[PDB]
């Protein structure tokens, strides 16, 4: 069936995405989360040192 | 009307050939654009927009060739 | 030819070219300046934070 | 400007400095370049070879040992040089050939010395071709 | 040439994009950015 | 087709409404997927239409950008949502954008807008030719925007459809149950990764072209 | 959560609205003239 | 100042901070949004220099 | 009507000849990308965008070139 | 009676292939232009008008090809 | 049979001239590869993933023209 | 009397295709203009008139092929 | 009746025209390899092994055009 | 027996074109050969083997049209 091969192929690209794109994108996204967190803590540090 | 439509369709099919030059040239314009912007990182502000206008005017030729192909078809 | 990649550097290219030009010449052309060019005694030494002299190797 | 103002300089004895010159054919990094008048500005290294300087005098062969093809927009070409080349005194074969053979024989040293030996062999071949 | 449900509906929907997104979403992305700026000084 | 166009409205409305657990400043796992694209959009818009009134003329280019890139995204589902295989809406709104920048130029400049078809410096005996040289290209690039997106998306939809329909004897009766007999599936998967790539890149490049036409409209070159 | 912000509605997109009206007029006039269906 | 330091360092985590809390704490950010929306400048200097632009494309 | 569909098939073929321009253009834009990054490493993160746009445009030339083939074919 | 129009269509379709010549013309003109403006930004206002006239005349040849295509068809 | 199948096979023969572009494209792809890597060897790790992207896309368009030929040769 | 003018139109078209040489050539010599004048703008007036007199007859190559096409048409 | 085999034969003949891609392909890749080895004598051992992969890829287009031609011969 | 032989001759005549690949093969192959030996006189024993391999593999696909043409001519 034409509709049989299509669903299997879509499962294939979902598996490929989870195997390759999902980990790399996860690392990039978590790195950006971490960068935002450290700049927030740097802002807090600047505030508390200025108050001190 | 049979061979008339056949030749109209053939005429459209050959008219669309008029875009091989457009297809390679609207690529070489950006190719040399990025080569130049690699030559000077800082000229992008003045080499980019006019490169895009040259792009539009270089895609124009393929644009008219598909227009005449459509005229052959429709 | 391969001074940048396989050779020492461009300065080595000038060094070898000048040495070949000076040495491979006529006997009367080996003047005092040519003698000074041939004679090299630059004993470079690699120092450190504690002035640890590695070695005065010839140039 | 009419003609060129060649500035041929050496660390020991400069040759020319703002002197009128017609052709300053010099051995560029790729090949050799012919300079006549108001040449396009450019900066580029020179391999050893004859720097042909046509002036009011007769033929003047000037083998170079290193320099740049630095040309100004105002036709004031400045060919830097290290070693001069007399028109006839420098041309000799016995000592050059003996030194070339000796260097080829002692060219089997380490790779750092091997590259220098190969470059010396190539410049000796250039000298032999220049001898004519 | 039937385009009643392909042109009109899509056109109205893209008005919904152009209005609702530019009123809500890109403004609150920029609100996130400017709030981060404000806490960072 | 109407119900299918509402779906893309629901998915991208949920991009932020159904994403932020408490609207945290750190951002949720799907708020990042939109602020990153917002950052890219603001970056190359200030790159291309940089100067005054760029901010006032950014939002509709942005709106077209998400329109087109989620429109390409929904063309990955096997019952591909490639505008229900009609794709004439791209042409109609490309003509709409052309009329929009034409009116932009005619109001911002007026009679000076006719100087958009002639550059700053041209030879006197050659200007009457180059004006008509540069005019028809401008009026013609009102279909060039449409046929690009149409080409890529529906070409992909029909090539996967054609490959799937052409895949009849691969494992049922054919004894070659290896990649030699499974070339259809292999090139289907290759062309689908290609399709995703070209869809995202073509959305970005059409954003560039629309920004370029807006720059030609509000400014003079 | 949901913020109704006052943003330009037609101050900058008005030529786009004229273009939309023009395309509506074209579709309406071509539904019987240029349709040929 | 002592109270400011105490409630700055003793509580109020920032990773889980919500934007609505910032809006209710101080409303001048809303006025800033009004003023740069009406003037139509979405790239006022000092936005992402100290933050992550992450211009992928 | 047999020769009409025959000429439809010929028109589709002579139309899909025109993707060779796309084939040259994609390769040449990527070629500009690669030598630009090669001669100086620091320009790659700026050159890659317009390289992939060079792909997008060059392929799009072929797609709309044999679009008249598909219309001819279908 | 009808293949006369068929030959008209075929001639127009083969005539509109000169458009890609103008496409190459204008495209390589723009590529050389930005390659030469990347070096010496100062040489821009003198390479502008002559670039304009050059791609103008290349597109003029292309549009004359389009015009003879139209004349053969019309 | 007859002129319809004859025209189908004529189209099958003609459609392969598009592979000119694919072949020349992969060719100049590797020409640029070799020249850029020869300019400096340290750039190989940055150019190789873009290199694989490039030649993979070139035979992707080659695949496009060959399967249009495949469809054109069949019913 | 019928295929007479049919082949006349065929010949007019296959003569009008002959504009590629002029189209590419005027622009390639003009690309030489661009790169040369970028190398040195002081001799712009030295390379300009030779270019004019050259690509004028480069377009005249077109003009001869167009004369052939017109004699093939009328 | 024999037109099917006849058209198969011209189709295969023009399908051998797919070999130009591979021919000029081998040409340019080998020549650029020669240039690269000339510029860097020490890079031959790192360019040739990778070059074999692209040689297989460029024989691939040749044998693809060959086998589509063969489908029209046998 | 008549149009089949006609198609055989036509196909051979058009297929023998495919040696443009071998022609441009030798073209740019010994172009790079000469360029490399001129710029690198010492590098000859390396350029020449790859050069003759380039000649051989370019002419192989160039004459892979010629030998099918002979198979198609006879």
């Amino acid at each position: 069936n034409d509709e049989s091969i299509l669903l299997l192929t879509f499962l294939g690209f979902t598996g490929l995405v989870a195997k390759y794109l999902a980990p790399a994108y996860k690392d990039f996204a978590d790195a950006r989360m971490k960068k935002v967190s450290d700049v927030l803590n740097a802002s807090r540090n600047k505030h508390v040192e200025a108050v001190k | 009307m049979q061979l008339v439509l056949a030749a109209k369709y053939i005429g459209a099919g050959i008219s669309t050939i008029g875009l091989l030059g457009a297809g390679i040239g609207i690529a070489i314009v950006f190719a040399a654009l990025i080569n130049g912007v690699s030559r000077n990182p800082s000229i992008k502000d003045t080499v980019f927009p006019m490169a895009i206008l040259g792009f539009a005017l270089s895609e124009a030729t393929g644009l008219f060739c598909l227009m005449v192909s459509f005229l052959l078809l429709f | 030819s391969a001074w940048r990649k396989a050779g020492i550097s461009y300065a080595a290219y000038l060094n070898v070219a000048a040495q070949a030009i000076r040495s491979s010449l006529k006997t009367e052309l080996q003047t005092a300046s040519v003698l000074n060019r041939s004679q090299t005694d630059a004993f470079y030494t690699q120092y450190k934070n504690g002035t640890a002299a590695s070695e005065p190797t010839p140039i | 400007s009419s003609g060129l103002k060649l500035q041929f300089a050496l660390p020991h004895e400069t040759l020319y400095s703002g002197s009128e010159v017609t052709q300053v054919n010099l051995p560029a990094k790729s090949g050799r370049i012919g300079v006549l008048a108001n040449h396009v500005p450019t900066v580029e290294q020179l391999l050893p070879g004859v720097v042909e300087v046509m002036e009011g005098s007769n033929s003047k062969k000037f083998f170079i040992s290193g320099g740049f093809a630095t040309v100004q927009p105002d036709s004031q070409l400045c060919v830097t040089a290290i070693e001069a080349f007399p028109l006839e005194s420098f041309s000799q074969e016995n000592i050059k050939n003996l030194l070339a053979e000796a260097k080829k024989n002692v060219s089997s040293s380490d790779a750092r010395e091997a590259a220098e030996a190969a470059i010396q062999v190539e410049v000796l071949e250039n000298l032999q071709s220049v001898l004519k | 040439f039937y385009f009643m449900n392909q042109l009109t509906y899509g056109f109205l929907l893209m008005i919904t994009l152009l209005i609702l997104f530019s009123q809500f979403f890109l403004p609150m992305i920029l609100r996130l950015y400017v709030s981060r700026l404000f806490i960072s000084k | 087709f109407s119900l299918y166009t509402i779906i893309v409205l629901l998915v991208i409305t949920s991009l932020y409404t159904l994403t932020n657990n408490n609207n945290k400043i750190i951002g949720s796992r799907w708020l990042i997927s939109q602020e990153a694209i917002y950052d890219t959009i603001m970056n190359m818009t200030k790159g291309q239409i940089g100067g005054k009134n760029w901010g006032l003329y950014f939002p509709m280019i942005f709106t077209l950008f998400m329109f087109i890139f989620i429109a390409n995204l929904i063309s990955m589902i096997p019952y591909s949502f490639a505008l229900s295989a009609h794709l004439v809406f791209i042409i109609s709104l490309s003509i709409v954008i052309w009329l929009g920048n034409t009116i932009l130029g005619l109001y911002k400049h007026g009679w000076v807008f006719f100087s958009l078809f002639v550059p700053a410096g041209t030879p006197l005996p050659l200007v009457p030719l180059l004006v008509i040289i540069e005019t028809l290209s401008y009026f013609a690039r009102a279909i060039s925007l449409g046929l690009r997106l149409g080409s890529n998306i529906l070409a992909g939809h029909l090539l996967m459809v054609i490959l799937a329909g052409l895949t009849f004897n691969f494992m049922l009766i054919n004894l070659f149950t290896l990649v030699f007999g499974f070339v259809p599936l292999a090139m289907i998967l290759a062309i689908m990764m290609l399709e995703f790539a070209i869809g995202i890149i073509q959305g970005y490049v059409w954003a560039i072209l629309t920004a370029s036409y807006l720059k030609d409209a509000v400014y003079l070159h | 959560m949901l913020k109704r912000f006052p943003t330009p509605i037609l101050k900058v997109y008005w030529p786009f609205f004229v273009a939309g009206a023009a395309v509506y007029y074209g579709m309406s006039k071509a539904a019987d003239l240029s349709s040929n269906t | 100042l002592q109270s400011t330091l105490d409630n700055i360092q003793s509580a109020r985590p920032f990773d889980e901070l919500t934007v609505d809390d910032l809006t209710k704490i101080k409303p001048e950010i809303d006025a800033k949004v009004e003023e740069m929306v009406k003037k139509g400048k979405w790239d006022v200097p000092g936005y992402k220099d100290r933050f992550g632009n992450l211009n992928v494309m």
